[PDB]
């Protein structure tokens, strides 16, 4: 199984909406770890199960989705949130990660 | 023996649906107030007509009719949902239910490797026989 | 419940990577798989397997041939062991702990060939 | 053992009534649209008292019927329809549940036909050993 | 594998409620006019946390819960009453419902007994053969 | 299993009803073939399952009956009707005929 | 679906008695029942046996030692062979087809001995 | 499985109310055999499944309880019934009997 | 139905004690258990054993190894043997029938050692 990350690369500024894609070849019906990561670190979470946030995570993100499609945005961008993204399933072994979503 | 189906025509291609097995490995899907609801556990898919199998398939239902419908007669259940657990039972009573006679048509054991299990040991005494 | 790597920062080439994944403030038991991630740099990441509590571990087809993974409960914490190592898996690794209702990251060894 | 009826009086003739199995061979019998009513279905018959035989069953039943009752009590079914399901699978995992020790009292295994299995091939090379 | 209870805390005591099998030997109990209501056949008692069985088995209780809820999606039954039936099938079709290889891991046949047996049997004929 | 047709023989005019009587040592419940035939021929159908016609027979013949006893009614015969007829039970094997019943 | 026999017309004593029904329109499969019917002459049918077209043949107990029935699927046909013939079996033969709704009946042959 | 009867000896006269205890190590719950017993002489009954008399028994014997607790009662006490008195359950093999209880 | 014993009046120790207890008015099929039970003078009784009217004997564990009972449904009575005797089962011994709605007494037979 692997799944398709739209798109590569992107660039915003403060004030915008920011939608990024994860999307399946199969259905897998809620399992979407997105993720988040800056450079040199290691990633911290956003959100697991496609809809719910972790501790620690702030209020502004919002996961959504099921079936194939998996969608992540982001309201009323920040200066600091420039860092790659990721998606992970977690349906069934070998788990699959996507190839990333550059943000700035 | 082969099924020869004999019906006016054939739909080669088979559009399934089914449920998903393991529906749910990490996450909270598995727990019924998150998951999804009665009508959304189904996966589709498509079957193609190799070895006219498909074909094969839609006469055997046809067959089983009769059967499945005098079978229904005989019980006083409302919903019988243990066919294919009397089923198994049958092959196991078939096969272990009685007395094993070796070399049977009806006893399922193979000594051929058990031949060669006693044919290696033959040689510990026998050949150092001095 | 806390996470931290700890292994070399060299190998030599057709040798034996060990990492050491070990845990601090409970232990290896409960509703947790624990998973390895691996990441060259600039890209994405690489899943390569993952143990329970329990037994018979589980992994990634292209690896499939070459990667133990081991588990201690007495000082409670991982071994992986990759053999046959090659130029292509020089990479910031990763513990990842998966569970039913979150999980959590390590801190990431860099890792090398020379 | 014998069963010994102990009742007051023993009706030595049994009159009955069952189904009667493969109940539409050929035509339209078992399709349940053209076939008979739940009343029609039954076959009737006449038993004499062969060896006691109706008297050993009839005395039988009653001996069930404390246990028959506790078994009842202790299910939370409203109808009960697995009892001789159970009961095949009770012989099942009382001879090939656990380990078969051979010549032991508890496995099946007769090697009569087995040793003639083994001493024919003893000639094959002990005879001709030259 | 041992079972590690990873639970908050554990209440080392069991103290529990069944039914009292053979719950009426001789007398009139086991008449349902005579005996006893539904909520007056339990008995209870106490256990101990010896070789901590009892939190082994509070955390064996939670792992279950995952598997048991897909397994209630999956049927369309109201009340489920198979499950032991079910699992003692699949122990007998996963030891003899196929071919039992000999010297396999997952053949459950033991010859040492039997290697005794035949070879005493060695000597009836090669040591008196003048 | 064996059965019993009567009467043996017969003979009548046109506007009359004839009737033959087909009767079963065990209940069969429904099985019952009823045939004509002529003389040198091979058998034509008349009714199968005791009751039903088959296509090509005339509408003034009827069957009738179930258990163990069997009929056949013709009403307002023709002088074509002369022919034997026979009964033959389906229930199980080996299948049994009856014994004719000439009509003319 | 039409049926049609065929045969000698003409057999010895202690011999074999072939015949060969051919259908046309179809074939052999479905949910028809083939038996074999015969009549001496001036009586009743006597039923002899029959085929299903997967296996296992059945039979009439008054010959079930010397009577076989064969179906071959490629030409469509049935070969019903009787051995240890004897001078009472002279008869007009018949292959009838039987289903569920309906049957067909043949043509019927002619057989003697001398 | 031991019961125990209490008490062990008593003395009273004409008029008066009489009981005797049966109370058990476990729950057998209807299973009492109340009996008695002239000396020299054997057994008769009096009470079994701890409630119902026996055909042949006065009738102003009665017995009762259930669970662990079973008691014997006479009322309007008669010199004839100096005698010592039994129970015994039946719940399970070995079957266990009483210590005796004088009456006087 | 009516009971009574039978047997000797003396034993001798290190002997065995035969008892027969004889029904009249009925035979020992049914629904009757079949008890044993002794009483040494001013005391309780104290059960023995049982029989039913198939098979599988049933006990007392302190007498368990040297206690048995035999029924013969011909003449219809019992024999229990008792053996390795001592000086301790000097009692007036009896035979118990026992069933779902009542049971009977024997009468009893004085049984010493010397
Ligand atoms: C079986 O045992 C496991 C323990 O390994 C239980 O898992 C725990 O379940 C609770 C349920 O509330 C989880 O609590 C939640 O924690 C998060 C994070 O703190 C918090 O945001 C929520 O408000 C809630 O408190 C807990 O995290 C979870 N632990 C793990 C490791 O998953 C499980 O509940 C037991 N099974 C059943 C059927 O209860
Ligand atoms: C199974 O067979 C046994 C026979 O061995 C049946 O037992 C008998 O059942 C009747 C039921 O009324 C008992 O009758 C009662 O007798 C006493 C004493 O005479 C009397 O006081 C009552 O008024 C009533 O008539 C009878 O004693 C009893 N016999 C024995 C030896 O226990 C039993 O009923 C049969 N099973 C079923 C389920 O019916
Ligand atoms: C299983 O397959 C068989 C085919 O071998 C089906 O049998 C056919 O069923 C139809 C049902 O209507 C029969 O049609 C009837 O034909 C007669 C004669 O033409 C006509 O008078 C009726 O009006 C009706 O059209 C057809 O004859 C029959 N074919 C055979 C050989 O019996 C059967 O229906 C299939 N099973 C199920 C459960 O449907
Ligand atoms: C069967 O074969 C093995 C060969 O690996 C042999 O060592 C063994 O002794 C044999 N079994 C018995 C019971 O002798
Ligand atoms: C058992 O008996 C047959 C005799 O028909 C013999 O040919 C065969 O070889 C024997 N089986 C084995 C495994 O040797
Ligand atoms: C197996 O062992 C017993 C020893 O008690 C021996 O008498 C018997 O003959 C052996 N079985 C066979 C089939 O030879």
């Amino acid at each position: 199984i692997q799944l398709t990350q739209s798109p590569s690369s992107l660039s915003a500024s403060v004030g915008d909406r920011v939608t990024i894609t994860c999307r399946a070849s199969q259905s897998i019906s809620t399992y979407l770890n997105w993720y988040q990561q800056k450079p040199g670190k290691a990633p911290k979470f956003l959100i697991f199960s496609a809809s719910n946030l972790q501790s620690g995570v702030p209020s502004r993100f919002s996961g959504g989705g099921s079936g194939t499609d998996f969608t992540l945005t982001i309201s009323s961008l920040q200066p600091e949130d420039f860092a790659t993204y990721y998606c992970q399933q977690t349906y069934n072994t070998p788990r699959t990660f996507g190839q990333g979503t550059k943000v700035e | 023996e082969a099924i020869v189906n004999a019906q006016p025509k054939c739909n080669p291609n088979l559009h399934y649906w089914t449920t998903q097995d393991e529906g749910a490995a990490i996450g909270l899907a598995w727990i019924p107030y998150f998951g999804p609801a009665a009508e959304g556990i189904y996966i589709e898919g498509l079957m193609h007509n190799q070895d006219g199998l498909i074909c094969g398939l839609r006469q055997l239902a046809n067959e089983t009719t009769q059967a499945l419908q005098l079978f229904l007669r005989a019980t006083t259940e409302l919903r019988t949902f243990s066919i294919l657990n009397r089923k198994a039972i049958d092959f196991l009573l078939q096969r272990w239910g009685g007395t094993c006679h070796i070399l049977g048509p009806d006893c399922c054991i193979e000594p051929h490797d058990w031949t060669k299990n006693i044919t290696d040991k033959i040689d510990q005494i026998i050949h150092d026989f001095v | 419940v806390q996470l931290q790597e700890s292994g070399p920062g060299l190998v030599k080439p057709s040798g034996t990577l060990s990492l050491t994944c070990a845990v601090s403030g409970g232990s290896i038991s409960g509703t947790n798989w624990w998973t390895w991630v691996r990441q060259p740099p600039g890209r994405g990441l690489e899943w390569i397997g993952e143990i329970y509590y329990r037994g018979s571990p589980n992994y990634n087809p292209s690896l499939k041939s070459r990667v133990t993974i081991s588990v201690d409960q007495s000082k409670s914490q991982f071994s992986l062991k990759l053999t046959s190592v090659t130029a292509a898996d020089t990479a910031v690794y990763y513990c990842l702990r998966l569970s039913h209702y979150g999980g959590a990251w390590g801190q990431g060894t860099l890792v090398t060939v020379s």
